[PDB]
RNA sequence: CCGAUAGUGAACCAGUACCGUGAGGGAAAGGUGAAAAGCACCCCGGAAGGGGAGUGAAAUAGAACCUGAAACCGUGUGCUUACAAGUAGUCAGAGCCCGUUAAUGGGUGAUGGCGUGCCUUUUGUAGAAUGAACCGGCGAGUUACGAUUUGAUGCAAGGUUAA
RNA sequence: AACUUGGGAGUCAGAACAUGGGUGAUAAGGUCCGUGUUCGAAAGGGAAACAGCCCAGACCACCAGCUAAGGUCCCAAAAUA
RNA sequence: CAAUGGUAGGAGAGCGUUCUAAGGGCGUUGAAGCAUGAUCGUAAGGACAUGUGGAGCGCUUAGAAGUGAGAAUGCCGGUGU
C-alpha cells in the first residue's frame, strides 16, 4: 500500500519555524536556513549556560576587589585572611553584604585582617 | 539567575574628580585614570550600563616620562591615502597640544564597544592648573600608588 | 460609515498602481479626486472612476454624505498574472509576466 | 486467546534494519557501505573467491 | 523504468548545457518516471509441520472450552430454511453475538438459515479453522460433530 | 556583471525609499473653484 | 532579620517574608524545612559564622515543589553527522521564610 | 492495488496540443451546490468589474466556483532604530507595551560578554574547493528463488513432505 | 583483563610536533623509516587570532567551591606583593 | 559503588506515516485537513482550547509496507531578486 508524505512534513517544519520566532529578516520565515539558525542557537546556548557560571563568578570578583580596597585592603589578602579566619562565605554572598550592610562588611573584614 | 544586583540609570550616581599630573608618569597616572572612569572603583560595578565617575586633569603638561622616549615613542597616524602616514613624536605633543596625549593615552586603556566611546567622553584634559568645570563641583583625589 | 468599491483584475502591474495610491491616502474625497484627475499618470483614470463608484455606493446604500468623507484606506494588491514569451537572439525566448492589479477602497465619514 | 489481544511468542519477532533514512539511525548516509570503491557502488561487491 | 512508455532518448547532450545530466525522461527521479523497488506481483502464504497444525486447532478448541464457550447440542433437525427460526434457537441457548456453529457434514438448511444471522457463520466438522473458532466467543457442537473432531484431531 | 547575491528584501525596501509619484501642484481654479493645474488652464471651465 | 544560609551545594541570603527557589528537598507540601546551616546573621546585630554561626536556624514553609522550564540541550559537530537533542527539568522548591534566629 | 506530480501517455474530445521533411517524439489539464435554485431589480461604469437587495445551510460556495498551506506582494500599527564595523545567534540585562494552556508569563530590546552558515569531500575547509535562488510535491538497500548463521516454535533417533 | 569459536563490518590518501636515523644542502610546512603523543574521530582553558603545541577528555542542570597550563598596571578575573 | 566526547562502523531500544484483522470508540450538538496559542514527555513526538471546515476519523493489540528528505549543477509547478 503507497503511502504518501503528507502532513507530517508540514509539522516538523512548522515547529522549527514558530522555534525561530523573532530572527532576522529571512531566518524566521524558510525552513532551509530556520533549521541551521536553530542548530547555531542551542549550540551557543549549550556554551553559555557554562559561560554565565563563571561570568558572574569574575563580577562577584570585581565587586570584592572594589569594596575591599575600601578598607585599604586588596582582594588577595582579603580572600587568604577569611580562609585563615575560617570563614567560608561564597564570592556571591560578598558581593550583596558589600552592596547591602556596609557595617558588616567592615566587621567581616577586620575580622580577616585580624587573621592575619 | 538568582540574586546579583544590577545597576541602572535610576540608581548610578556618578561624582566628579580632579587628578593632577605634576610628577605622575603617562602610564602610571592614565591606568589609574581608566579605572577610576570605568567604575571598576563602584562596589556597585556593572558590565553593561556606565558606572563610574567624571574625570579632570589639570596639568597634563608636567607629565615626565622614564627612559629616553622623548625622542622615541612616535605616534602614528594613517589619512586612508596612499602613502598616507605621518608621524609624531611625544615630546612634540608635549609641548603642542598636550591635553591629546593624555586624552589618547586613555582612552586606548578603554574597550572599542560603545560604551567604550560613552565612557571615553566623561574625561576632560586641560593643559594649565585652571579647569572650566567648577560648576560640577569637584572634589581633589589622590592616586594610589 | 464605511463604503466599499474595488475593480478586480486590472491590467497593470500592481507596484505601478501603489504610486498613485500612496498620494490617496487618508485625503479628503474632493482634494482625492482632483489629485487623480490631475496626475498624469496611467493609472490614474482607473482608480479615479473606483472612487466614484464609491462615493456612489456610499450615497446610494448609506445615505451619508459626500463631503465629510475622507478616504479610509486604498490599498492595491497582485492579481492573476499572464505569462507571455518575447523571441530574443540565438533561438533564445525569455519570458515576459503582464501582471494585474486587485484595487481597493473604502472612504469613511470618520465615526461609527 | 482472544484475536485483538494477541502476543506473539517471546523473542520469535524483531524488526528489520531500514537503512539510509537519517543519521540518529547509525546507517543513514553511506548506508553502512563505507565511503569510496567497488564496496560503495550498487551490484558492487566481488565474485566470491 | 522499463515499463513506463516512451523513454529512450538522451534528453540533452551530456556536457555543455548547464543543466543536470540525464538520460531518459522516465527515470524515478523525473515526474512521470517509473518505480523504484515498489510492489510486486507475489504470494504470502508459508507453510508450518503437519503436528504444529494440529496443536493450534485443539488449543483453539481447549480455549473455547476453558472459558465456557462450548455448548455441545444434540442434533439440529431443521427441515426448511428460516432465519427467524435459527434466531430464537441461539437466544434459548443464550449464545453470545457472536458464535460458530458446528454441524455432523454439510447441513443445508442450518447452514441457510444462519446465513443472514449478523454474527453467526456455519462450519462443518472437517473445515474446523482456527481464525474461525478464534473470532467465535462460543461454539455450538451437534454430538456427532464432537465425536468426529475427538477422532480426528487425536 | 551579474548579482553576485539576492537583495533582500530590507535592502530592496531601502533603496526604493525616494522612488515616489508628487502630488501635482494643483490649485484652485478662480472661475469654477474645480482644481486645475498652475499655470494651465483649467480644462472643466476654460478660464486663464 | 536578615541571615545567610547554605542549601544544596550554594548559599542564600535570606530576610524573613521573601520566597526562594532551592535545590529539591525530601518534605512536602506545607511543610517546615528548617535549616541547620547559617554562616551570617547580619543587619542589626551581625553574627559571623566562622564555619557556621552555632546555634542560629532559619525555619521557612515549604510550597510549590515543581519542576523548572524546560532547557532544550542541543549541540552538533559540522560536517560529521554527529547531533544530540535531549530535554531537561530541574526539580526545584519554592520556600516562604517565616522566623529567624540567632 | 493507485486515488489526479499517483494510477495508463491519456479519469477531462489523447496518441490529441505541440515538435520534426520524415521515421518518430509527445504533453498540461478532475472536484459550485442537495437542487441551477447560475444572482429579478437598484446604484457607479462605455465595458470589465464592483456595492446593495434577493437565491441558498453557507456566495471569502458566484461559475477561474470544495477545503485553500508556504514561497511571494501589500495595508495598518505595540516596541525599537539616524557615532555605527554586524555567519546576525546566544547569554546578561534596563526601559516601554500586554496579560496565559498562571507559570517562578507574553511582545520589543538601550547596553555588555561570547561567537567565521550547512552539506559533500578531505591529512586538514569560515573557506576564495563542491552543491543548493526561495516554497511546495515527487525523488534511493526492495522482491523472487537458494545458501549460511542467530533467535523462536513443533518433536526428536527420528524430522519432513513436493507435484 | 586474556584467549577460543561463530555472526556483522569499516580501514589499505594520513597529518603535525618531540626524539633515533637514512635521502636532500647538519634546505623545506620536503621525502622515507623507527618510537611516543595529539589531531584525524576532541569539545573546554592557555598560545592575539591559529586541526596537530601546553593543560585537560564535555551524561544533563546550578547567579556554589578548589585548582592545571598560563598569569595578576589598563584593555581583561587576580600582587602597581 | 562504577561508567556515559566521538567519525567509518557494530549492537540495542524506540517515535512517527498509509493499509489490513479483531475489540472498543468519536462524529452537522461539527470528522479529516488548515491557522493560532504562554501545554506535556529524555528524543523522534503527543495532547488540549479557540477560529476556518462541511464529512469522515481516532484509541488498544497484532500484522504488512510505494514509511520519514535538505542538498544528487535532481524532476514538476508556483514566486521572487
Ligand atoms: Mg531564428
Ligand atoms: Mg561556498
Ligand atoms: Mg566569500
Ligand atoms: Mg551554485
Amino acid at each position: 500500500p503507497r503511502v504518501k508524505g503528507g502532513t507530517v512534513t508540514r509539522a516538523r517544519r512548522k515547529k522549527t519555524i514558530k522555534l525561530a520566532k523573532g530572527y532576522f529578516g529571512s531566518k524566521h520565515t524558510l525552513y532551509k536556513v530556520a533549521k541551521q539558525q536553530v542548530m547555531k542557537s542551542g549550540q551557543y546556548a549549550f556554551r553559555d549556560r557554562r559561560q554565565r557560571k563563571r561570568d558572574f563568578r569574575k563580577l562577584w570578583i570585581t565587586r570584592i576587589n572594589a569594596a575591599a580596597r575600601q578598607h585599604e585592603m586588596s582582594y588577595s589578602r582579603l580572600m587568604n585572611g577569611l580562609k585563615k579566619a575560617g570563614i567560608d562565605i561564597n564570592r556571591k554572598m560578598l558581593s550583596e553584604i558589600a552592596i547591602s550592610d556596609e557595617k558588616a562588611f567592615a566587621q567581616l573584614v577586620t575580622k580577616a585582617k585580624d587573621a592575619l | 539567575m538568582r540574586q546579583t544586583f544590577m545597576a541602572n540609570e535610576s540608581n548610578i550616581e556618578r561624582k566628579w574628580y580632579v587628578i593632577d599630573a605634576e610628577g605622575q608618569t603617562l602610564g602610571r597616572l592614565s591606568s589609574e585614570v581608566a579605572s577610576i572612569l570605568r567604575g571598576k572603583n563602584k562596589v556597585t560595578y556593572t558590565p553593561h550600563v556606565d558606572t563610574g565617575d567624571y574625570v579632570i586633569v589639570i596639568n597634563a603638561s608636567k607629565i615626565e616620562f622614564t627612559g629616553n622616549k622623548e625622542t622615541d615613542k612616535v605616534y602614528y597616524r594613517h589619512s586612508n591615502h596612499p602613502g598616507g602616514i605621518k608621524s609624531i613624536t611625544a615630546g612634540e605633543l608635549r609641548r603642542t597640544n598636550p591635553e591629546r596625549l593624555i586624552e589618547n593615552s586613555i582612552k586606548g586603556m578603554l574597550p572599542s564597544t560603545r560604551l567604550g566611546e560613552k565612557q571615553g567622553k566623561k574625561l576632560f584634559v586641560y593643559g594649565g592648573a585652571e579647569h572650566p568645570h567648577a560648576a560640577q563641583q569637584p572634589e581633589n583625589y589622590e592616586l594610589r600608588g | 460609515m464605511e463604503a466599499k468599491a474595488v475593480a478586480r483584475t486590472i491590467r497593470i502591474a500592481p507596484r505601478k498602481v501603489r504610486l498613485v495610491l500612496d498620494l490617496i491616502r487618508g485625503k479628503n474625497a474632493a482634494e482625492a479626486i482632483a489629485i487623480l484627475k490631475l496626475t498624469n499618470k496611467a493609472s490614474s483614470p482607473v482608480i479615479e472612476k473606483v472612487l466614484m463608484s464609491a462615493l456612489a455606493n456610499a450615497e446610494h446604500n448609506y445615505d451619508m454624505n459626500t463631503d465629510e468623507l475622507v478616504v479610509k484606506e486604498a490599498y492595491a494588491n497582485e492579481g492573476p498574472t499572464l505569462k507571455r514569451f518575447r523571441p530574443r537572439a540565438q533561438g533564445r525566448a525569455s519570458a515576459i509576466n503582464k501582471r494585474t492589479s486587485h484595487i481597493t477602497i473604502v472612504v469613511s465619514d470618520g465615526k461609527e | 486467546m482472544k484475536l485483538h489481544e494477541l502476543k506473539p511468542a517471546e523473542g520469535s519477532r524483531k524488526e528489520r534494519n531500514r537503512v539510509g533514512r537519517g543519521v540518529a539511525t547509525g546507517n543513514g548516509k553511506t548506508s553502512g557501505r563505507g565511503h569510496k570503491g567497488q564496496k560503495a557502488r550498487s551490484g558492487g561487491g566481488v565474485r566470491p573467491g | 523504468r522499463s515499463a513506463v512508455s516512451g523513454g529512450g532518448r538522451k534528453p540533452w547532450k551530456q556536457k555543455g548545457t548547464g543543466r543536470a545530466r540525464q538520460g531518459t525522461i522516465r527515470a524515478p527521479q523525473w515526474r512521470g518516471g517509473g518505480i523504484v523497488f515498489g510492489p510486486t506481483p507475489r504470494s504470502y502464504a508459508y507453510k508450518m509441520p503437519k503436528k504444529m497444525r494440529r496443536l493450534a486447532l485443539r488449543s483453539a478448541l481447549s480455549f473455547k472450552a476453558q472459558e465456557n464457550g462450548l455448548t455441545v447440542v444434540d442434533a439440529f433437525n431443521f427441515e426448511a430454511p428460516k432465519t427467524k427460526e435459527f434466531k430464537n434457537v441461539l437466544s434459548t441457548l443464550e449464545q453470545p453475538k457472536k458464535v460458530l456453529v458446528v454441524t455432523e457434514n454439510e447441513d443445508v438448511n442450518v447452514e441457510l438459515s444462519a446465513r443472514n444471522i449478523p454474527g453467526v457463520q456455519v462450519t462443518t466438522a472437517q473445515g474446523l479453522n482456527v481464525l474461525d473458532i478464534t473470532n467465535a466467543d462460543s461454539l455450538v457442537i451437534t454430538e456427532a460433530a464432537a465425536k468426529k473432531v475427538e477422532e480426528v484431531l487425536g | 556583471a551579474v548579482p553576485k547575491r539576492r537583495t533582500s528584501k530590507t535592502r530592496k525596501n531601502k533603496r526604493r525609499t525616494h522612488f515616489k509619484i508628487s502630488v501635482p501642484g494643483m490649485t484652485e481654479c478662480p472661475n469654477c473653484g474645480e482644481y486645475k493645474l498652475s499655470h494651465r488652464v483649467c480644462k472643466n471651465c476654460g478660464s486663464y | 532579620m536578615f541571615a545567610i544560609i547554605e542549601t544544596g551545594g550554594k548559599q542564600i541570603k535570606v530576610e524573613e517574608g521573601q520566597e526562594i527557589f532551592v535545590e529539591k528537598l525530601d518534605v512536602n507540601e506545607g511543610d517546615t524545612f528548617t535549616f541547620d546551616k547559617v554562616l551570617f546573621v547580619g543587619g542589626d546585630s551581625v553574627k559571623v559564622g566562622a564555619p557556621t554561626v552555632e546555634g542560629a536556624t532559619v525555619t521557612a514553609t515549604v510550597n510549590k515543589q515543581g519542576r523548572g522550564k524546560k532547557i532544550t540541550v542541543f549541540t552538533y559537530k559540522r560536517r560529521k553527522n554527529s547531533k544530540r537533542k535531549k530535554g531537561h527539568r530541574q526539580p526545584y522548591t519554592k520556600l516562604t521564610i517565616d522566623k529567624i534566629n540567632a
